[PDB]
């Protein structure tokens, strides 16, 4: 069999893929990931930082999925420094993650149908991608790369119009999604390029180390938020959707209710956000009021260590992991009691799913290769840091 | 199911000669045990009953320049069916091969690549153990403590010789290298 | 100050989340 | 922290 | 399976009535008001935490509000300014050099929130592309010319997070 | 009472005699783990378990009855448990990692800090009885 | 089946290309990491030397068993690949 | 395939060293046609290059040292093998190459 190579540049699809795939005809029979081509040492990065100044580059991560990083992150200074969020704060980490997985979800879903040659549900969605952009420009300064969640609470609060806007928002996504469905889902030509094509088994799932929709398209019922619940995610009602054949149509059945739910989560979140502060009162930790500061001297002082040094963190490690929409992000902190991270992995899903997709393609046709590599919804920011 | 039963059961059910440190708290259940049972011990948690860890998370590895054994290699698993997450570490120098879990998860198989990459620990029985995130031709291993932060060779076009080239680092502006460390601490 | 973002009084009002059916056609 | 140390014990 | 039923599905089959349907959705999106903006003459809605370029600010009075903390220096995580003091001829701190590197800032704001005395500040500008990339090295005089050209836009957005910050 | 027409889980298949697949592999698991030494905290949790497993199987019938007062996953489920029980048993017997050596020694750290109520904690539900039973069988 | 007359000359020709190996004592009986007080990583450099003077191949359980050009040169006259 | 278990004497690691060495000798044929090596290098300089990297590599006595030198040196035949590094790399790495020096170098910096 020959040895062939796809490189694609262009960012019709990734942007940084490269695949050495050995075709016996048209059948691939080992499709090699060479990945490395977007490992910008930021793992070392973190090292060099502090606390507050290594927040950033998990922005940079996930690029698709920018608070799910940033939540993971402020989780896991949280558990290795005792400290409690706010009711209202974590309200707005939980309203701002699930407007992040429909973020994701919506971008995901339509780079798929256009490898596919769909091109209509990718505009539409990127229409409603930008409305939901618009939110997290009113909250931070930065429409994609917002450094809103912090680890002692929130950045900042919330604008006057936000939730009355937000609210609009979700009175007209349902049927935002029923258009998007209706183009695809129904369509025989969208069933014929996606039935029975990268089935995997729940055992295989397990043993490769498949997480989020990977994992629950094979009949596995794992979701972190329920398992292993986070914020108020205990507190809120939302359905589990579990597919059954493990194929790449169930993938995309499973990425539309995911979304649906993530619907119903941000209304209740609307409906039950409560009054208070957003950040932990434990100013040797979290930065003081612009007002304080300028008055009072302990809040000065507290601002300027903060500012340079910032807080440092007792000596411990743990490992931390939160429901990222592409699967479970994890980020094991280990500390030595400095004010700078002694080590940080970052565990992304899409190394595990590229990781795959050797097993997923084997015995399937070229044009099949690109449905597999766009159902998993990998991003290469994580995959090599 | 929980940090409170399974340090238990571990304790009782495990061969005593395995694991040599036990720490039970909030942070996580962890096991520290010798580079030569690593396997026995990680093969008897994936098929015993009561422990059925079937997810293995990540391989990661942590450098203390001032210990014998400088490398720490951590192994964070889970356990779908009863809710929980065991953390199995190991400590390897840098001339020592540590034997590798591929045949029970699949899944290692890129992580041990990316910990031989960036901290150069060998693993036995790999089936392809070579660097898979530094470019092509990299000398030395970022993630240890002692490699330079922004490396030994940089990168740049070279006209006359009509290919990208690597020549010897040399900045515009150095890194500044800020001490906030208090005395107070 | 004590003027804060959040529902008006008496929450928000109520919004779909599930697919409504479409049977356009005479088949 | 409570850092006992077992033993063989006979 | 049942007659009717095996009838209807093959009349389905054949009659192409799930592409029908969408056709007919595409073509209700073709009659339908569109959604682009005419860029150079109408411009996208913006917030007043906009982190744009960036601007030194000075007191109504003339005088430069920066005082050389390097308060902001210390907090950038890219590292992307330098900032050089010494005790001007009136023995006041003041800073002789203050460049960013606009190719390392990666537009974060953490700078504009260290600032103790509100000298630096993200200006809701963002179309400053160049065609040089040592005009991306602003330093202190480009830094005042910003600060003085946005000074009321700067001045009214900070007015407006005065509630917040 | 019918025959169980879906697992749920993709890969696993319904087996059509689960009481005569398990109680063979239990009988198994029992005549094999005698090999191991009879102090040993292995083989008395494996003992156990496997002997209620096996009285279950073996007094009620019906795959759902014995799916309800085991309550531990599928009957699907319990096939692919005892048969890597059976793997393990082996690859103990031929390690033999039984032999306690003189000069062992573990530091049992207990750390104490409590960790936020927000941060993501593995919170599981109640064990069925045995696995508390097969632990004070241990422990005793 | 070859003639020891071209099988001599082809091993008495490649020997003296290490820049240490004597002219004078090379000779159809004369050991290579012995009786000229070579290295092992020569005495393994003369067998790669004999398969790249030609195609055919030496079993690495081949390589260390005799290090003499005598049976060296009767190996060689043993191959009938070469000619 | 897999990686070799530890070595546990000097001898073994002489007859990985040796293994090795074949190895990369057998790989030359493949180099001169990948790379448009034919009439650049004669096949026997570069012969004489791995020779010269091995015994200046030569007065190591740690056996776990000579394996790790020996897989660092199958990786990098294996990267060589195939495309992934460029041309004039090989050609800068495997080709073979008056006062007084300490005046020279006082005549070129301060820092020696
Ligand atoms: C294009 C090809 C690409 C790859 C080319 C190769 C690149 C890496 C080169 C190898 C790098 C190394 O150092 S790997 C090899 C390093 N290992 C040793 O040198 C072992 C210590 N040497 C000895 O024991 C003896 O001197 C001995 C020399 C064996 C013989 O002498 P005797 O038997 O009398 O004892
Ligand atoms: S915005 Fe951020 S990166 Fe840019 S100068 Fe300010 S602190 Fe530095
Ligand atoms: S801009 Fe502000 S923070 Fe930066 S040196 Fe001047 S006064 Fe200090």
């Amino acid at each position: 069999n020959f040895t062939l190579n796809f490189g694609p540049q262009h960012p019709a699809a990734h942007g940084v893929l490269r695949l050495v795939l050995e075709m016996n005809g048209e059948v691939v029979e080992r499709a090699e990931p060479h990945i490395g081509l977007l490992h910008r040492g930021t793992e070392k990065l973190i090292e060099y930082k502090t606390y507050l100044q290594a927040l950033p580059y998990f922005d940079r991560l996930d690029y698709v999925s920018m608070m799910a990083q940033e939540h993971a992150y402020s989780l896991a200074v949280e558990k290795l420094l005792n400290c409690e969020v706010p009711l209202r704060a974590q309200y707005i980490r939980v309203l701002f993650c699930e407007i992040t997985r429909i973020l994701n979800h919506l971008l995901a879903l339509t780079t798929h149908a256009m490898d596919v040659g769909a091109l209509t549900p990718f505009l539409w969605a990127f229409e409603e991608r930008e409305k939901l952009l618009e939110f997290y420009e009113r909250v931070s300064g930065a429409r994609m790369h917002a450094s809103f969640i912090r680890p002692g609470g929130v950045a900042q609060d919330l604008p006057l119009g936000l939730c009355r806007d937000i609210d609009s928002f979700t009175q007209q996504f349902a049927s935002r999604i029923d258009e998007l469905e209706e183009m695809l889902t129904g369509n025989r030509i969208w069933k014929q390029r996606l039935v029975d094509i990268g089935t995997v088994t729940a055992q295989q799932a397990k043993d490769w180390g498949f997480s989020g929709v990977m994992l629950r398209g094979s009949g596995v019922c794992w979701d972190l938020r329920r398992a292993a619940p986070y914020d108020v995610y205990d507190q809120l009602d939302f359905d589990v959707p579990v597919g059954t054949r493990g194929d790449c149509y169930d993938r995309y059945c499973i990425r539309i209710e995911e979304m649906r739910q993530s619907l119903r989560i941000i209304v209740q979140c609307l409906n039950q956000m409560p009054s208070g502060m957003i950040k932990a009162d434990d100013r040797k930790l979290c930065p003081p009021s612009r007002c304080r500061m300028k008055l009072s001297m302990e809040s000065l002082i507290h601002h300027f260590e903060l500012y340079t040094e910032g807080f440092s963190v007792p000596a411990s490690s743990t490992y931390t992991a939160v429901e990222a929409p592409k699967g479970e992000f994890g980020v094991f902190l280990v500390s030595n009691g400095s004010n700078r991270p002694y080590r940080c992995k970052i565990r992304a899903p899409g190394f595990a799913h590229s990781q795959g997709l050797d097993f997923m393609s084997k015995h399937h046709m070229l044009a099949d290769v690109v449905t597999i590599i766009g159902t998993q919804d990998i991003v290469f920011g994580e995959v090599d840091r | 199911m929980d940090n409170q039963f399974i340090f238990k059961y571990s304790w009782e059910t495990l061969p005593k000669k395995w694991v040599k440190k036990m720490e039970r708290s909030e942070h996580g259940n962890r096991f520290d045990t010798n580079t030569d049972y690593l396997f026995q011990l990680l093969c008897f948690l994936k098929l015993h009953t009561y422990t059925r860890v079937q997810v293995l998370i990540d391989i990661c590895g942590v450098d203390y320049p001032s210990r014998k054994r400088r490398f720490e290699v951590v192994y964070n698993l889970l356990s779908t069916r009863y809710n929980s997450r065991i953390r199995v570490q190991t400590s390897a120098d840098e001339v020592t091969r540590i034997s590798s879990v591929v045949s029970l998860f699949p899944s290692a198989g890129w992580w041990e690549r990316e910990v031989w990459d960036m901290f150069g620990v060998s693993f036995i029985n790999h089936p392809d153990l070579r660097r898979i995130l530094t470019d092509y031709g990299f000398e030395g291993h970022p993630l240890r403590k002692d490699f330079p932060l922004s490396g030994y060779v940089q990168v740049r076009y070279d006209d006359p010789e009509k290919r990208v080239v690597s020549e010897p680092i040399e900045m515009t502006q150095e890194f500044r290298y800020f001490d906030f460390a208090s005395p107070w601490e | 100050p004590l003027l804060q973002d959040g529902p008006p009084p008496g929450g928000f009002a109520p919004v779909r989340y599930a697919r409504r059916i479409s049977n356009t056609g005479p088949s | 922290i409570r850092r006992y140390v077992l033993t063989k014990d006979n | 399976k049942d007659w009717n039923t095996v009838f209807e599905r093959s009349i389905n089959t054949l009659f192409l009535t799930e592409m029908v349907r969408g056709l007919s959705l595409t073509l209700k999106y073709f009659f339908d008001p569109k959604v682009t903006i005419n860029y150079p003459f109408e411009k996208g809605p913006l917030s007043p935490r906009f982190r744009g370029e960036h601007a030194l600010r000075r007191y109504p009075t003339g005088e430069e509000r920066c005082i050389a903390c390097k308060l902001c220096e210390a907090v950038c995580p890219a590292q992307a300014i330098t900032i050089e003091a010494e005790e001007r001829e009136d023995g006041s701190r003041r800073t002789t050099r203050y460049d960013i590197d606009m190719t390392k800032c990666i537009y974060c704001g953490f700078c504009q929130e260290a600032c103790p005395v509100d000298a630096i500040v993200e200006g809701p500008n963002f179309e400053f592309a160049t065609e040089t990339h040592e005009e991306l090295l602003y330093d202190k005089e480009k830094l005042l010319e910003n600060g003085d050209r946005w000074e009321t836009e700067i001045a009214e957005n900070l007015r407006s997070e005065s509630l917040y910050r | 009472a019918k025959v169980k027409q879906t697992t749920g889980i993709v890969g696993l298949d319904v087996v059509p005699n689960a009481r005569a697949v398990l109680i063979d592999l239990y009988s198994k698991t029992l005549k094999e783990i005698q090999a191991v030494p009879e102090d040993e905290g292995y083989r008395k949790a494996v003992e156990s378990f496997t002997r209620q497993r096996l009285n279950v199987c073996k007094e009620e019938e019906d795959w759902e009855m014995i799916e309800k007062r085991l309550g531990c996953g599928q009957v699907e489920e319990l096939i692919e448990e005892a048969r890597d029980e059976l793997t393990l048993i082996g690859k103990m017997i031929e390690w033999d990692p039984w032999g306690v050596p003189d000069d062992y020694e573990c530091e049992v750290i207990e750390n104490d800090a409590p960790i936020p109520k927000h941060v993501p904690q593995h919170r599981p539900g109640p064990l069925p009885e045995q696995f508390y039973k097969t632990l004070e069988g241990l422990i005793a | 089946f070859l003639d020891k007359s071209e099988v001599t000359d082809r091993v008495l020709s490649v020997v003296k290309n290490f820049q240490k190996v004597d002219p004078s004592k090379v000779t159809p009986k004369a050991n290579f990491q012995n009786d000229l007080g070579l290295d092992s990583l020569d005495s393994v450099e003369v067998v790669m030397a004999l398969e790249e003077e030609f195609g055919f191949e030496i079993p690495d359980n081949e390589a260390d068993k005799i290090q003499s050009i005598d049976l060296a040169v009767d190996f060689i006259a043993s191959h009938p690949q070469a000619k | 395939i897999g990686v070799p278990p530890n070595s546990a004497n000097l001898t073994e690691a002489r007859r990985r060293v040796f293994d090795f060495f074949r190895a990369a000798c057998r790989s030359i044929p493949t180099i001169m046609d990948i790379y448009n090596l034919q009439d650049v290098v004669a096949p026997s300089q570069l012969r004489y290059a791995i020779s010269a990297q091995i015994r200046n590599n030569a007065h190591i006595t740690d056996p776990k040292v000579i394996d790790l030198l020996i897989f660092k040196g199958m990786e990098e035949l294996t990267d060589i093998v195939d495309h992934a590094k460029q041309r004039h790399h090989i050609i800068g790495q495997y080709v073979v190459g008056g006062k007084t020096d300490f005046l020279k170098n006082f005549y070129t910096s301060n820092y020696f």
